[PDB]
């Protein structure tokens, strides 16, 4: 009997290993993304534009590549503990409302904490500056000035490597690239090629955000392979 | 056979190749096994290539002494046949492993999100085992035949004579095609595509882009400089002998020289694949 | 609400106050006695031969 | 106003408690224990290296009989293995892939998992049909589950991120008693062998001892300077060890209601992730963030050995009931049995 | 136990100067990076400034650059933040919050609604 059950244990072990291999193949193919942002950041708009309890899970695929996107909403605002679970995700999708000058400092602080965290220090961030149309409208409005909140905007000019829209109007371009450079200064402060941020300008009407996420994830995995399939 | 070139330049070149290859090959085996533990198919490919290099390093002394003693094999004819078989199998195993590693790097960098099944330990072991077996099968042709050439002034000129077998000429064409032409063109295409992909990469800084550029160009140039003269001069000998159905002695002499240039590959490739390699450096 | 939550800290801290205490030396002696009286049993504390080990 | 002088009375009560606690101070554990022969450097080797997890391991738990082991992995599996023969006797897929704790029932027939979904899922390991399936999806908590322990085959204790601990009746599913009082979120809990008391460690640098039947907090321990990541009862039940991000592990007793010793070194720096005693209580084993675990002498407060061998950080640590082995789980997806 | 006792809050004419102190008793000082957090009436908690260990890598929020200054004396386990040339928009309650973990360059939940390592704080009022 002992021999009979000992052989019985092996067959159950083999059956589990066959299933585990069949699930390991799916796990490595699928890419995981963490979505971070405030209440007004605009995560819902983009998550609806790529989609079509507790953690809200959204699955989108492009170019026959499966992407898994997590949004954590059931938790409290305290995130120094549960953010440690996402130390292995392909990238962290950060959504920031660039049209609100009051929550911008909090967004920058959150980005700094995510970047310098010991466990997420190797996770690239796909930054999404959302709702740029409101930024353009409020910049042409003149009622609210970035000078009031960010005092370094006065001594700043748009960089040469910029791609303004034909109807962008130079002030909007200057403001947008000021926000982007504010984030990038944090991005470039620490971290080697392991760590990198990919800022994008997006609005509520944008419908190509999924393709951008695909391209940036491609670049991140390409850098990872440069490191591991030794070429770097 | 001039035999002065063989008596002087061949031994120094081959002993230099041996002394630098043996530790390099051993170290490459160590680091490649370590990488294979970490689920890296490149580890399996590197292990196979390093094993081939160390096999050449171990088989060197017989041919070193052969060339030293005016290309006279005073040992048993089976010994010279086995040594020639080992050298040929080593060369072509190294070619096949180089094209495989280039194809693996290209498939990993250019298409990082796709082709998962071609990048696994099972496939890497399958390819390495198939490559070894096919190399032994292809080079057994000379083993079944004779390569020791008795030449009374008696000198066993093992695989050193103008002319030689017509079937060895067919094997000449087959070798110079399927062991060098396919690996050369595939390495060129893969390395150029990898360069194109690395150029457009965003995370890689300019300095690391330059380092990768230099490394890829170096891989291609070393491959060409160590393998092109062998098969090119082999085709030259084929068109100097088969077409015509002194100058021939000089042609065979430079063919011998090409053999030593290819012997340089056993010290050329292990450093360029494992030491500049940062992961192996750790 | 602020006075409500803060008051709950007062009553609970009052309840924790009226609890009989003991000297730390006595608790130390008890801890030491428990550690000593069971030393022989623990395989980790005292290396046991491979016969008793089911992992060797 | 009311709040000002009420806080004045609260501070007065704190002063009285501190004075009474200091009155209990006579001699440290060092002053009594200094004349005990040191344990000496002990060597423990990786007898088994259990592998098969596709992602990082977050929690493990032994069983009443020190043979079967359960591991929780973020890839979405709660697979359980036989440590003797290194065989996976069951594999459980999870509805939510994010699991931060696992619990083996003390009767070897139920297993529980829970993570960021805020739902404690209980699986029937000894079903008649032979196929593992979720039995009761314990819901009601408003935060991620950090630790769950089986008080019995019918009662479970869960600690979540909403600063609450709960006692669940599995038969119905509704909560029985809600343990409140932590300002921060609770990370670990440890039931006493008496199964009438248990201590919890939250991210407020406070250790709270609860009583399951009454539903109140008996005593409160505060000696740490950072979040608590691990807690474990001493075998006799009158002490408990606590780990923290402050690179120290401390031991509090219950009757004197103050800390006894602090187990820490200058070069430790990294935090403590899991802590567990041996059966005799002489050895305190504590996991660490720097890819290893340290074996501490509970009475001498001196390091006696390191269970180095892990690649990534150490997440969980469990000593068997018989004390014949110690198992450490890590973020490198490998669980090792040490003996 | 960790404790953070604030001080200095008071009524000051717009343009005056008052000094905010923060007693830090209950933990090792030099291994923690501390911040300052304010909360205006009818508004949530918001960042003010941050200082790393040994008095380097100082940062401020954009609204009070130049006007505010922060300094710490590890010999006394204290944190100061000097407010000069106040404005009517600085009326709030100031908190001497601390980073959750030592030897850490990332601060998390320092402005959370319920934080373990944050004092009750002093109310700073500015009016004519």
């Amino acid at each position: 009997d002992q021999r009979n059950e000992e052989k019985a244990q092996r067959e159950a072990n083999k059956k589990i290993e066959k299933q585990l291999q069949k699930d390991k193949q799916v796990y490595r193919a699928t890419h995981r993304l963490l979505l971070l942002g405030a209440d007004n950041s605009g995560k819902s708009t983009i998550v609806k534009q790529m989609r079509i309890s507790g953690i809200f899970e959204t699955k989108f695929q492009v170019d026959k590549v499966n992407f898994h996107m997590f949004d954590v909403g059931g938790q409290r605002d305290e995130r120094r503990k549960w953010i440690q679970c996402f130390n292995d995700v392909t990238a962290i999708i950060f959504v920031v409302d660039s049209s609100d000058y009051n929550r911008l400092q909090e967004a920058l602080n959150l980005f700094k904490s995510i970047w310098n965290n010991r466990w997420l220090r190797t996770i690239s961030v796909i930054l999404f500056l959302n709702k740029q149309d409101l930024l353009a409208e409020k910049v042409l409005a003149g009622k609210s000035k970035i000078e009031d909140y960010f005092p370094e905007f006065a001594r700043y000019t748009t960089p040469e490597d910029a791609t303004p829209e034909p109807g962008e109007d130079p002030r909007v371009t200057r403001a947008k690239y000021f926000i982007r450079d504010e984030f990038l200064r944090i991005s470039t402060a620490s971290g080697d090629g392991r760590h990198y941020c990919y800022p994008h300008f997006t609005c509520a009407v944008d419908t190509e955000n999924a393709r951008r996420i695909f391209n940036d994830c491609r670049d991140i995995i390409q850098r990872m392979h440069l490191r591991q399939y030794e070429l770097l | 056979e001039q035999h002065d070139l063989d008596h002087y330049l061949f031994p120094i070149v081959y002993i230099f190749v041996i002394i630098v290859s043996i530790p390099a090959n051993i170290g490459s085996l160590c680091v490649s096994f370590l990488q294979a533990k970490k689920e890296s198919e490149l580890g399996i490919y590197l292990f196979s290539l390093s094993l081939s290099d160390l096999l050449y390093a171990l088989t060197l002394p017989l041919w070193i002494d052969y060339t030293w003693n005016k290309d006279n094999w005073t040992f048993s004819p089976a010994l010279c046949k086995g040594s020639a078989f080992l050298m040929y199998m080593n060369f072509y195993s190294s070619t096949a492993f180089l094209t495989c590693i280039a194809v693996d790097r290209y498939l990993a960098v250019v298409y990082p999100l796709k082709f998962f099944f071609l990048r696994t330990r099972r496939f890497a072991l399958m390819v390495s085992l198939s490559i070894w077996i096919l190399e032994t099968i292809f080079n057994a042709v000379m083993l079944w035949e004779d390569e020791t050439v008795v030449e009374y002034c008696n000198f066993t000129l093992c695989y050193d004579k103008y002319p030689l077998e017509k079937w060895q000429i067919n094997l000449n064409l087959f070798r110079t095609c399927t062991g060098y032409a396919i690996p050369l063109v595939t390495i060129l295409i893969c390395n150029r595509k990898v360069y194109q992909a690395v150029r457009h990469n965003k995370a890689t800084e300019n300095k690391e882009k330059k380092r990768i550029i230099k490394l890829l160009v170096s891989i291609t140039v070393i491959f060409v400089l160590c393998f092109t003269p062998f098969h090119v001069m082999l085709l030259i000998r084929c068109i100097l002998e088969h077409a015509v159905n002194n100058s021939g002695k000089r042609t065979y002499t430079m063919y011998r020289i090409t053999v030593a240039l290819t012997s340089l590959n056993c010290v050329a490739d292990p450093i360029l694949y494992c030491f500049v390699t940062e992961t192996g450096r750790y | 609400a602020s006075i409500a939550q803060a008051r709950k800290l007062v009553e609970q801290l009052k309840m924790e106050a009226n609890i009989d205490r003991i000297k730390v030396s006595k608790a130390a002696a008890d801890l030491m006695a428990y550690c000593e009286a069971h030393a022989k049993e623990d395989p980790l504390l005292t290396p046991v031969p491979a016969s008793e080990n089911p992992f060797r | 106003s009311e709040l000002d002088q009420l806080r004045q009375e609260a501070e007065q009560l704190k002063n009285q408690i501190r004075d009474a606690r200091k009155a209990c101070a006579d001699a440290t554990l060092s002053q009594i224990t200094n004349n005990i022969d040191p344990v000496g450097r002990i060597q423990m080797r990786t007898r088994r290296t259990l592998r098969g997890h596709l992602a990082k391991i977050y929690a493990m738990h032994w069983g009443t009989d020190s043979r079967l082991l359960v591991s929780a992995s973020q890839d979405g599996k709660l697979i359980i293995w036989d440590s003797y023969t290194t065989n996976k006797v069951h594999a459980i897929p999870l509805r939510s892939s994010w699991v931060m704790t696992c619990a083996y029932a003390p009767s070897g027939n139920y297993v529980a998992c829970g993570g960021l979904d805020n739902i404690c899922s209980i699986y029937n390991l000894k079903t008649r049909e032979g196929n593992v399936r979720v039995s009761r999806e314990l819901a009601g908590h408003t935060g991620y589950l950090s630790c769950c322990r089986f008080l019995d085959d019918n009662q479970i204790v869960t600690s979540s991120g909403d600063t609450t601990c709960a006692l669940w009746d599995i038969e119905t599913g509704q909560q029985t008693t809600t343990f409140t009082g932590h300002t921060g979120d609770v990370m670990s809990l440890s039931l006493a062998p008496d199964t009438r008391l248990f201590v919890s460690g939250a991210c407020d640098a406070s250790a709270k001892l609860w009583d399951v039947r009454e539903g109140m907090c008996r005593q409160t321990f505060t000696g740490h300077e950072s979040d608590i990541n691990a807690i474990c009862f001493f075998p006799n039940g009158n002490a408990f060890a606590t780990g923290s991000d402050d690179a120290t592990c401390r031991l509090f007793d219950l009757r004197a209601d103050q800390e006894l010793m602090t187990y820490s070194h200058d070069n430790i720096i990294c935090g403590i992730t899991s802590v567990s005693f041996s059966k005799s209580g002489r050895l305190l084993l504590a996991g660490y963030d720097d890819f290893n675990c340290n074996v501490w002498d509970a009475l001498k407060a001196d390091r006696a050995g390191v269970l180095a061998g892990h690649d990534n950080r150490v997440s969980c640590l469990g000593v068997t009931d018989d004390g014949m082995a110690v198992a450490t789980g890590s973020w490198d997806s490998f669980l090792k049995i040490w003996n | 136990q960790v404790q953070l006792q604030e001080s200095g809050g008071g009524l000051v004419q717009p343009g005056g100067s008052l000094r905010l102190s923060c007693a830090a008793s209950g933990f090792t000082f030099s291994n923690y990076k501390m911040n300052w957090v304010r909360q205006a009436p009818g508004k949530g908690l918001e960042w003010v400034s941050d200082i790393s260990q040994s008095g380097a890598s100082i940062s401020y929020t954009g609204s009070v650059k130049g006007r505010f200054t922060i300094s710490r004396d590890n010999a006394k386990n204290t944190l100061y933040l000097q407010m000069n040339s106040l404005k009517p928009e600085d009326t709030a309650v100031y908190y001497c919050a601390r980073c959750p973990a030592p030897f850490t360059r990332d601060c998390f939940d320092v402005t959370s609604t319920t934080y373990a390592y944050r004092g009750q704080g002093t109310q700073v009022t500015v009016s004519s």
